[PDB]
Order: C-alpha cells, then structure tokens, then sequence
C-alpha cells in the first residue's frame, strides 16, 4: 500500500519512499562510470596530457658571438606583441590537408611547442654554416611536438581561402614538401635593405619575415583568438606598408634612384627579433 | 537506394530530431565527428538509408530546419553531435510565431518558405529514388502547424508519387500549456487528413504516464521523453536499412495500414520497456514481449485502448527467433480479444522479421496501429474548440492577419465529421 | 456525411449485385454427361 | 641490371591503375572505396602499410603492378623510406592531386 | 539429356531456392566454390551446366524488386556459386499490392527477365520443363510470378509448367491482404500452368514438431523439407532405377481432367536420429505413413472425401513385390476411398540412390523413403475457406481504392470471385456416382 | 561560488542531468555487445544447428 511521490522528497538516503528505486540508478553511473574508465575515453584524462606533453621540458641551446646558425634551437618572439609564437597538434584547421593553427602566446617561460628548427631549406653556394640573408631556410618543428615533421606554411590570396579572424593570408602547419616552406631574413632599417645583403645575422637584432612564393611579411596583430590554451592572438602573413605612396613611376623614367631599394615605411607591427637561451 | 528525408521544423519538432539522429548514429556507428565507427559487417552497406555521403572526412546527414525565430535553433547546434548537420541547410527567420497559426501559413511563411522549397527540393532530387517524406512538427505549436504544414500541403502537390508518414503530438486536455492550443491545432488537422498519408500520434500526457509508470523515474527529464520515441520511431524502418525474414516496408505500412482512404491515423507503442527495477531480474521472452505490447498504458498515444475496436496493428518484430511464437502469439492474442478485434476485415495483424537488434537488447517489438479509440482526443479537442469560439474569444486576433471567419466555420465542421465517420464503422456490422 | 452515403450506396449497389452472380456462374462441367 | 625504371612509365602507371578505379560504382564514391577495403583489414588500425597488402590491396581492385615496377611507385610516393605509408596520404595523391 | 531450368519469383522463392541449392549441390559433389573435388556421374547437366573449366553454373533466375532478398546472397559465402547478372535485382518493392507487382512497375522489369530465360534456353535442347514457386499471398511473387506464367504460355507455346505455389496458411497467417492477391493470383495462375501444389505453412510446422518436437521451428527448415521433396519428384531424372518418371509423363498420369490441375504432396518418414534406434524403418511400414491425413504437408483431412489420383515414388534399397504387398494393404483399409471411376491412380517407380543429408540438417540419415503426391477432391474447401474470407472484407469495399489507383480494374474484381466458385464446384460434380 | 569545472561533469553524470545516458533507458551486468545475425549470413554457410539458433545464451 507504500505510495510514491509523496510531495515534498528527501535524498536517497533516508528510506522514505522510493529510496531503492532511485539508488539503483544512482550507483549505476559509477559502473557506467567504471566501464568507460575501463576504456581511456575520459575528457579529463583528455585535457590534461595535452598540457603535459605540450609542457614538456624544453632547452633552448645556446648563442656563441650570437651567430644564430642552423641547428640551434631558437624561439621566435613578436617584438611589438610581446609574445612568442606558440604551436598547437590537436585542433585542426578546416584545411582538406593536414596544416594545423598557430597561436601567439604573452608567456615567455620556454616550452617544447614554442620551438621550432632552423634546417637548410636548399643546397647552396653558402656552404659555411653561418645563416646569410637572403638564403632559402624552413621553419621546422620540434619532434617532440608531432611524430611527422611539420612544417609551417602559408597559400595565396583567396575569396574560399581567408584568415578565420585577421581576413589575410593563412599561415599553416601541415606536412606538405613544395614551395611553401621557404623564408629569408632582412633587415630592420629601410635604408640599409639593399647592402645587407649575403650579410650575417646576429641574434638579438630584429628581424622581419617575408614568403619568397608570395612576398608577404608573417607579423602580428591585436586580435584575439580562442583554443584550448587559455586566451591567444592569431598568426598571418601581411604587408603593412605605410600606406602613404611614394611616386616612384617618375623616379624609373629620371632614373633618380631604382626600385630595388623600397620607399615605403614598414610600421613596427610587423617587428620580430630572435632570442637565444640565457645561458649556455 | 529508397532513402527517406526529414524535415524538422518549430520548436517541439527540432527538438524530436535532435534525438533521433542520436540515436540513429548509435545504432548505426557514427561518432560525433561524423566517422564511421561501426562493428558490424552489415551496417556499412545501407547508410545511405539515413545518411549521405561525402568528402572522405564525413557522412552528412539530410537533414533542415524550419523555424520563425532564432533562439530554438541556437540551441540544437551547440547540442552534442550538433556538428553533424551541415549549415547549408539553416534556414531560419526574425519575426517568431507567436502561437499564431494565420501568421505561421499566411503573412510570413510565404517569403520565407519559398527558400526551404528551394533547398527542399534540391535535396529531393538528390536522391535516386526517394522513398518518402516524415516531417516532424507540433500541431499546437504557433510555427509548426502552419508554416510546417504548408511545406507539407506543396510536397503533396508536387510528388504524388512517393508516400508520407506524419508524427504530430498533439495536446491533451487534461495538462494544459498554451492558451491558444485548441484553435491553432484545429486550423493544423484540416489540412492533414486530405493531405497525409500515414499519421501516427504521440500525446505528451502518455509519455510522462508511461515514464512513471513502468518506469517509475522519479523525475525524469525531457532527453527521457525524446529520447524513447527516437529509438522507437528508428522501429518503424528497421526492416528497410538492414536485413530481415521479413522484408517490411513503410508502403507495406500504408497498404496494410489504412483500412480506409481517409482513416490514416495512428497511435504507437514501443516494447519491451522495462524500468531500472528488475532489468537483471527478468527474462525477455516472446510470451512476456506480446504481452506487454497490447497494455493499454505503454501506448504513446492518450486515447483509451479499451473503448473501441482495432482495426489493424503492426510490428517489425526486431532480432533472430522462431516464427511458430510470432504465429502463435497473435492468434494466442487475436482470438482471445474476440470483444476489441473488427470482423468483417480478419486477420488484422502484421508481423515482420529484421534480425538486426538495437544495441542492449536481444527482443525489441514496435507497434503501430488504427484504434476507433482515438476520436476520443477529438472529441476533447472538439468539445474545446466549440465552447472557446461561440464568445469569439482570442478570435479577432486569428483574423487580423488577413484570414476570415469562414475558414473557421469550414474547419470546425471538419473534425465533427470526421470524428462521426470514424464512430459508424464501430457500429458496422456484415 | 454527404460524401458517406453515396460511397456505400454504389458499392452495396455492386455488392450485392456482385453475389448474385456467384451463383449465377456455377457450371458444374458437365454435370450428368459423365453418366450420359 | 636488365633496366631502370623510367619517369614516364612511372607517370602511366599511376595513371593507369588511377584511372582503372574510376570504373567502380558512381562518381560521388570511389574514395570511401579506397578507405572502405583498407578498414576490413587492418587489426592494429593505426595507419602503416607494408608491401605484401599494397600488392595485395592492388590485388583486389584489379591491379597487376610488376614487382621492380611495383618498387618504384613505392618509393617514388614515401619521402620517408622508412617502410611505412599514411593512408590518408596515400589516398591523397591517388585522387586529391591537382598537379600530375 | 535431360535440364531443367528452375524459376523462383519473390523473397520467399528466393529462400526457399537457395535452401534446396545447398542440398543439390551437396548431393553431386560440386563445392560452394564452383569447382567439384577431383575424384551415371559426372553427369550433373541434369541441374548445372558445364564450360569445360570446372565450374557448374545453376540454370536458375532469381528475380526480385526488394533488394533486401538477394542482396544477401550476393553477400554470402556462395558468391561466387551463381551467374552475376543472372539475378535481377529491382529497385522498389511491389508492397504486396497484386496491381503494383502487375500493372504499374512489373512491365519495365518484365521484358528483362523474358531476355535472360530465352538467352538460358538455348544451351539446352531437352528441356524436360520449368519450374516456378511463388507466393499466392505474397505481393511481388504474385505479381512478377503471375506474368511469366502468362507470357511462357505465348513465348513458347506447348511448353510444360510445374508450379510449387505456398498457399497462405488456413488459420494463423501474415499478411491481411492475401485473400485479394491469392484470389486474382489463382483466378490467373489457374489458366496458364500444368499442375499445382499445396504448400501450407502450418503443415510443415506440426510437421516438424510431432516428427522434431521442434518447439521453436524457422523458416530455413521449411525450406530444407520443400528441397528435400524437390530433389524428389527429379530423382528419378538424374539417378538409375528400374522405374524411372519423367516431367512429360505428368499430364497423363496425374490429370483426370485438363482444369484440374491442382494438387498435393506429402513427404516422409520426418524423424530426428534420436528416435531412429528404436525404428526399423521398413518400406511397408513408411507406406501407411503417408496416407492418414496428419503426416499431409497440407492442412487437409482427405477423409472429407475420395480420392482421385496418387503418384508414389520411390528411391533407395526397396523391392517393388514389397510396394504391389503394402499397395495392396492400403486397398483394404475403409477409411480411404476413391472416386467411383478411378479404378487405377497408382503411379510408382523405384530409384536405387538414396537421400543426401546435408550437415547440419534435422533428418536423419535413412534408407527409404517415399513421397506422396494424390489428386483428390479433397482441395474443395481450401478455396471456400479463402472465399468467405474474400466476400466479408470486400462487400464493405475495405482496401479497395488501394488497388483501384495503380489501374487495376473495378470489374476484374467480380470476375476473381466468379472463378472461385466455378473451380470449387468442378470437384464437386466428379463426386458424385454413375 | 568556486564551482570547479571538474565537478561540473561529475556532478551532471550523478545528480539527474537533463539528458540520458547514451540509450540506457532501453537497457534490458556488461551490456555493449552490439549483437547481429541472420539467417543466411550464420545458418547455410557456418551449418549452425537449427535449433541451435534463438538459444538466448
Ligand atoms: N512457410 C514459409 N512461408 C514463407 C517463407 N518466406 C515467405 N513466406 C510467405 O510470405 C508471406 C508473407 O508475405 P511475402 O511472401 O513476403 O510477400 P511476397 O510474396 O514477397 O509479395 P510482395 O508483397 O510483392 O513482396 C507469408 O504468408 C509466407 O507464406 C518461408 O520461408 N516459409
Ligand atoms: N514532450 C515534449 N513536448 C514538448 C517539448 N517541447 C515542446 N513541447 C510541447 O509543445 C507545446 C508548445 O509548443 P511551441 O512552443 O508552441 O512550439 P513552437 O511553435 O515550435 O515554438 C507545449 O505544450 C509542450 O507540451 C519536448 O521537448 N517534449
Ligand atoms: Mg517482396
């Protein structure tokens, strides 16, 4: 003659009324539980070893005369955004290939995924070691990061392929092996763009970035970003020339002075400086 | 091969959807990312049943919404397994339905519907040869019953061809949730039963009863409600997607489900259900199957099963077993119900055999059929619409939108006479 | 109701017409030519 | 050595195996043929393919490549060397390939 | 020099012919795969057709609009046992409608099936006949099988037909609307075939339950048993004996009158091994076993009425004194009677070879057995009890216009029932005495 | 309210969220065994005794 739902409920514990009948399926979650602990299928046990791996211990090695030269493991920083670039493996871009984003972090304790490799892009004349401007190199990544090498790449202009945020050029991770991989440092001053070159590189001076396939800058911007590790800025390549012109038809036809050498100012946002290890 | 499409629109009918593909996923081996993951070996060959396919990465289910406002959908997408439907097919428009059926099939769905004609019937031709339509929508529901009733009437119009199964839930007078339940419905059922082919029921009042009940949860929340009729209205094809004894068609359905052209309506109930009680305890057998798919309580549908007599009733028996109990089990039951069973027609049972069982469970039995009982909603919902329109009370607001009385006076007749219709049939004797 | 009527006139119209030539097509194939 | 594997007849063989499987079912498949056949056989599922099931998988689909031929396209497709191929990868060159 | 080439129409001739292919293969020796085992013999031409590679082809066209019944074959171990296109695979299923599966969509899939029995056809010269079973309750075996029994009549003229047709069930049935397309299917099949054959479902149930004690009896035993008696009626065909029955001696033996073509056969001794230790399972003792009406593969009492034609066969280690010795003692038993002008229906032949048990089966393994097929007035209330049933759902015109819409005829109809009770009458009238 | 997110989705999974738990309210001691079979695909080809067939265990 027990009756259920007798207004006003306590909890499972006390036996008022429909205690065992809702105990049941209260324990049940445990052995639900306990299966699908059974299996590693837990977002728990999912978040966190993202964090471990990608936090796992990173050593930058050292500068000697700071000569960067290929081989070192080197961080790249945003001068002007007071961060360094930072990589991310799980999140995929809506990219048919597999190139995965790129996220600029404020952080400047060294991490593994904040590390790439500067490897020879191409046989050369420049058979000595040290990095000379202008000569193919690659942005190569950790191989703790990822099992495959990856490498970071950018494609050209288009209505169906934009920034998800900036609306500019791309820049992407992925494992292709053509064109796309190329880079070459230049400069900071104006003036001095036409006579450094085959010049050496010091670290510690700032550097800017351009694609040789497209002739775009990779700099950043104050644009939020959103992905698992906490809040971050977004990655791109662009030109952020004073937009100020400079007539430089007349200049050709008197001749004064010739294209190669650039009249137009390149604005700080663009600004990238490499660092090496504090000690060796 | 013979796929059907779907078509969910209002805010009760994207909220059945969103269950059901679940549910179809788990059956079928789907996970959220839209890769196949399935175990068996038969379950990669008729996916084209309920799903697309597409670039290497996925499955796209065909599916589309319809909907007056924004806020219900926002929901569904960030629902899991949201990622499925592709965006292409989002239609949605500003303005809101406000339970007003006129502005629901008049004044807006007008500019908006031709699109989801548009996208509707690009979907359509996609298909090979498509097997049928089922539109889930709410009758009592402001957008559904008539803007998702006149993307049903134009789908008559133009393909005669193929057939049309309906699941409306429709209100029950003793719970009671909105004030303008009893108009906006009547305007919907007009437009039904010269239009539809196969309707079946489901009654709000019933599904919690049931969960209660046989169940016996003590507070069970909606994902219960929608979740038990996904995998029951999955019941309805199982028979269509994978192999069976019995090859057993919707069509099948619809010829060996409607007694008379216009007497398509149908209510369902869904065994064997069993609560949190006694699952270890019990053993799923033929014997205890039929006996609880006749239980005048496990119907989805509020209507006394007792009160009349059955005029025909089907179920695609799920998973491996023996005729001899399927055979013997109905006549077991038919004979002994000599009181409830129709005469001049015999043999008004179906039986169907698709081995494939849903996961969990080795006997699963789905069932459908025509009851005279189920006038008795319409004379609940009829009774109420006679009373609340003799003052004209909320009417002017049903008529400010460019819609006359008349309509109303053609309507009310219709339910009066389609009730009386189904009543003298009770009375027929050879 | 209007449209009730006239659909079970017809047919009991035919119905019954159609029993009366059930008995009406019995040739029993030959029946005393197998004695004749 | 009789000879050594050419460019071209590299370029034809890939050519004409690729073209052989146009000729199943319909336009819209013929890549979930490629990741179908793969999944029904594979018990470590991790994605590394060797060379007896890449003469047996050209097997199935009607693909008779010859042996010193057979070890061209291999290598020619993998960078790597290391005896292993990505099926997505693998696949990708097969169909999702704008340049020849 | 004898082939015969096999015709099943609809899911359930699909099962039933793919059931009795596991045992006529098993009982030449050819392996699922194609190829028979190196090792009358040899000499399978009876049912396969050989190239000369090693392969033996079945001379059988399976034919369905349910891709659901094929489409599993197709996916079987036997995959490589039949032609590829020689199994027609519809699209749209007939939906048990008798019109869909004859009116609306079986005239573009018909001529394709025309074309593959004509091409099948000409390889053999001496074909003894063709044999068809369909389902009289069943929509697309109604239907699709309805047609090619009218246009063979027309392809080919003279030609035999042997149809094995299942009946629905007399009390527990399926489907509801048989009683339209098993009445307009046996107002047509009635005039373009041979002779027919009673094949119940509650028949074979009892059947294998007092002889089994199956409790829990599927389909595939059902088939298996119609296999079985398939491989019956032909053993003769393909097996040495001194009494030996062919298709062509059929009409003459099995026909008192041309529109009587209508009958039914029974097989036994049906007994699981474990009761066989305990049986002496002799010739004369199985003949009694045949008669009485509850081992009938038909739910039919015979003692309802006469008898007007029987046709035993034999096969195994039998004599034929023994046969004329236990023939004679069922002439003495009272409680079965033939007709008054039927003084000699007795057909009987002896056929040395022995039944093949394929493994797994339920039989058990015996020396002799004999099938069982009477012609006897015994048929009449078969068709009544379908026409009572036919009349009280009909006079109120309840799924009528389902019929009507795919063209269907309103009259045809009428005409359905005026052949019903012309066929029950034509059994009573040779009923009664000079 | 600290409200840890960690509890969040041991809280939902304990305390009668308003979802289900992946089709267990169709459940029926270790249920997944996503079971299939039919007549052709077991019983002509792997010979499996009729009535060995059903047999729920
Ligand atoms: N005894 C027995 N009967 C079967 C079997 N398979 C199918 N049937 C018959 O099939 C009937 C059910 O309808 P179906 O035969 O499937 O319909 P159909 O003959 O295919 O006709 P369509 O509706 O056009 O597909 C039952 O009444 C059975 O008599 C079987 O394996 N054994
Ligand atoms: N059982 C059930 N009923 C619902 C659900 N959502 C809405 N309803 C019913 O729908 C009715 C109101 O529908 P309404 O809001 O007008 O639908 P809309 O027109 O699409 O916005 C209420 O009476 C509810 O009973 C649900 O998730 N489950
Ligand atoms: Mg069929």
């Amino acid at each position: 003659m027990h009756n259920y739902n007798v207004d006003r409920k306590y909890q499972y514990n006390c036996r008022i009324g429909n205690w065992s009948e809702e105990w049941e399926l209260d324990e049940y979650k445990m052995k639900e539980y306990l299966k699908n602990k059974e299996k590693q299928k837990l977002v728990s046990t999912d978040k966190e070893d993202r964090l471990k791996r990608s936090l796992g211990g990173v050593n930058l090695s050292y500068a000697n005369e700071g000569l960067v030269k290929f081989g070192y493991t080197v961080m790249i920083e945003s001068d002007f955004m007071n961060a360094v670039v930072a990589s991310n493996i799980w999140d995929k871009i809506t990219g048919t290939e597999e190139a995965y984003g790129v996220t600029v972090t404020s952080q400047k304790e060294p991490i593994v995924r904040t590390a790439f490799q500067l490897l020879r892009y191409e046989q050369d004349q420049y058979q000595d070691d040290v990095i000379h401007y202008g000569q193919n190199f690659k942005i190569a990544v950790i191989s703790r990061l990822s099992e495959k090498p990856l490498y970071l790449t950018s494609s050209h202009i288009t209505p169906q392929k934009c920034a998800k945020f900036s609306r500019k050029q791309e820049v992407s991770i992925s494992t292709n092996e053509g064109i796309n991989s190329a880079w070459c440092f230049e400069y900071m001053d104006p003036k001095l763009r036409y006579e450094m070159k085959g010049q050496p590189v010091r670290s510690g001076e700032p550097v800017l970035i351009k694609h040789i396939p497209t002739c775009q800058w990779l700099a950043t911007d104050n644009v939020q970003y959103n992905n698992e590790f906490g809040q971050e800025f977004e990655v791109f390549c662009n030109s952020y020339q004073c937009h100020n012109k400079t007539q430089n038809l007349i200049a050709e036809k008197v001749g004064r002075k010739t294209i190669e050498t650039p009249m137009r100012n390149q604005t700080n946002q663009n600004t990238f400086r490499i660092v090496t290890a504090l000690y060796p | 091969m013979r796929e059907i499409v779907h078509i969910q629109g209002g805010q009760c009918g994207n909220q059945i959807g969103a269950k059901f593909w679940e549910v179809i996923s788990d059956e079928h081996g789907i996970d959220p990312t839209g890769t196949y993951h399935g175990d068996s070996d038969l379950q990669l060959e008729r996916i084209n049943v309920y799903y697309n396919e597409a670039t290497g990465g996925r499955y796209v289910p065909r599916a589309i919404l319809m909907d007056l406002e924004p806020g219900t959908m926002d929901s569904v997408r960030a629902g899991p397994f949201g990622q499925l439907f592709r965006p292409d097919n989002f239609v949605f428009g500003q303005t809101g339905a406000g339970n007003n059926w006129a502005k629901g099939h008049y004044t807006e769905g007008a500019e908006l519907i031709d699109s989801v004609l548009d996208v509707v019937r690009k979907e359509a031709e996609g298909c090979d040869c498509l097997q049928g339509f089922q539109i889930t929508h709410s009758l009592g529901g402001g957008t559904g019953s008539g803007m998702g009733t006149l993307l049903i009437s134009k789908v008559r119009e133009e393909y005669p061809d193929r057939i049309m199964e309906t699941f409306s839930v429709v209100p029950s007078p003793k719970v009671s949730d909105t004030v303008v339940e009893p108009y906006n419905a009547t305007l919907s059922v007009h437009q039904l039963v010269e239009n539809a082919d196969e309707c079946m029921v489901i009654d709000n009042e019933a599904l919690y009863d049931i969960c209660f009940r046989t169940l016996k949860l003590t507070t069970p929340t909606y994902g219960d409600l929608n979740h038990l009729v996904s995998a029951a209205m999955s019941g309805v094809t199982c028979c269509l997607r994978f192999p069976g004894q019995l090859n057993s068609d919707l069509r099948k359905l619809a010829v060996n489900l409607i007694p008379f052209p216009r007497l398509h309506f149908f209510m369902i109930g869904f065994a064997p259900l069993t609560s949190r009680g006694s699952q270890q305890y019990r053993a799923l057998t033929v014997p205890e199957l039929t006996q609880q798919m006749f239980d005048a309580k496990n119907m989805m549908c509020a209507a006394d099963p007792r009160h009349g007599r059955y005029l025909t009733a089907s179920a695609l028996f799920r998973g491996r077993m023996s005729t001899k109990e399927v055979d013997e089990q109905m006549l077991n039951v038919q004979n002994k119900n000599s009181s409830y069973f129709v005469e001049w027609i015999p043999n008004n049972i179906k039986s169907s055999i698709c081995d494939i069982p849903p996961k969990g469970l080795k006997m699963a039995v789905t069932f459908v059929g025509n009851s005279t009982a189920i006038q008795e909603m319409f004379k609940r919902v009829a009774e109420q619409f006679t009373a609340m329109f003799r003052r004209k009370a909320f009417l002017h607001w049903y008529t400010g939108e460019g819609m006359d009385e008349m309509e109303f006076t053609e309507a009310e007749s219709n339910m009066n006479d389609l009730v009386s219709e189904y009543q003298q049939y009770q009375d027929a004797t050879a | 109701s209007q449209t009730k009527n006239p659909f079970l006139d017809i047919s009991k119209t035919s119905a019954l017409l159609d029993s009366l030539k059930s008995p009406e097509l019995s040739q029993d194939i030959l029946s005393k030519l197998t004695t004749i | 050595d009789d000879l050594a594997i050419t460019k071209e007849e590299v370029k034809g063989i890939v050519k004409t195996i690729r073209q052989k499987l146009i000729q199943k079912t319909k336009g819209a498949n013929d890549e979930f043929l490629l990741r179908k056949l793969f999944k029904e056989f594979d018990i470590s599922n991790s994605g590394f393919l060797t060379l007896d099931e890449m003469n047996a998988m050209l097997i199935k689909l009607e693909i008779p490549i010859q042996k010193r031929y057979l070890n061209a396209v291999f290598s020619q497709l993998d960078r790597n060397h290391s005896g292993v191929i990505e099926f997505e990868e693998f696949v990708y060159y097969i169909v999702n390939d704008p340049y020849p | 020099m004898r082939e015969v080439i096999s015709i099943h129409v609809g899911q359930g001739g699909i099962q039933v012919g793919n059931a009795c292919w596991e045992l006529f293969c098993l009982e030449h020796g050819i392996q699922p795969d194609g190829q028979m085992p190196s090792d009358g013999d040899d000499a399978f031409n009876t049912f396969f057709s050989e190239t000369g590679a090693g392969k033996h082809v079945p001379r059988a066209v399976f034919l369905d609009l349910e891709p659901t019944v094929i489409d599993e074959v197709r996916t079987g171990t036997y995959r490589q046992l039949f032609h590829p296109e020689q199994l027609i695979s519809g699209k749209e299923d007939a939906a048990n409608n008798f019109a869909r599966g004859h009116y609306t969509i079986g005239k573009e899939i018909v001529d394709l099936c025309l074309d593959r029995i004509r091409k099948l056809a000409d390889n053999c010269t001496g074909l003894q006949g063709f044999l068809v079973f369909n389902s009289v309750g069943g929509g697309t075996g109604s239907g699709l099988g309805s047609l090619l029994l009218e246009r063979l009549s027309v392809d080919y003229g003279k030609k035999s037909k042997l149809g094995f047709t299942i009946y629905p069930s007399p009390q527990v049935s399926t489907a509801v609307v048989e009683p339209y397309n098993s009445i307009l299917s046996t107002h047509s099949l009635l005039e373009h075939t041979d002779v027919a054959v009673m094949l119940d479902n509650e028949a074979i149930y009892d059947i294998c339950r007092r002889n089994l004690d199956i409790e829990r009896p599927t389909y595939t035993n059902l088939n298996r048993l119609i296999a079985q008696v398939i491989s019956s009626l032909t053993a003769s065909l393909r097996f040495d004996g001194a009494l030996n029955v062919d298709i062509t001696e059929f009409q003459t033996n099995l026909v008192p009158y041309p529109r009587i073509h209508f009958m039914l056969s029974s097989y036994a001794p049906i007994i699981s091994a474990e009761k066989a230790y305990h049986e002496q399972l002799s010739v004369a003792e199985i003949t009694n076993s045949a008669f009485e009406p509850a081992n009938m593969m038909a739910k039919c009492d015979p003692r309802h009425g006469k008898y007007m034609a029987c046709s035993m066969m034999y096969r195994g280690d039998v004599v034929p004194k023994d046969v004329n010795a236990s023939i004679a003692t069922i002439k003495t038993k009272r409680t079965i009677q033939f007709v008054d002008w039927c003084p000699t229906g007795f057909k009987v032949g002896i056929n040395y070879q022995p039944p093949t048990v394929v493994p797994g089966g339920d039989l058990a393994k015996v020396m002799r057995a004999v099938c069982m097929i009477s012609n006897s007035t015994a048929i009449a209330e078969v068709f009544s009890r379908l026409d009572h049933k036919f009349d009280l759902m009909y006079a109120k015109r309840a799924f009528v216009h389902w019929y009507v819409g795919e063209g269907m005829e309103e009259g045809e109809f009428s005409e359905a029932r005026e052949d019903l009770a012309a066929l029950e009458k034509d059994y009573e009238e040779v009923g009664i005495e000079t | 309210t600290p409200i840890d997110k960690e509890f969040n989705q041991h809280v939902i999974f304990n305390t009668q969220g308003v979802q289900q738990h992946i089709l267990f309210g169709h459940g029926v001691t270790d249920y997944n065994k996503r079971e299939y079979g039919t007549s052709y695909d077991l019983s002509f080809n792997q010979k499996i005794k009729p009535q060995t067939q059903i047999y729920s265990k």
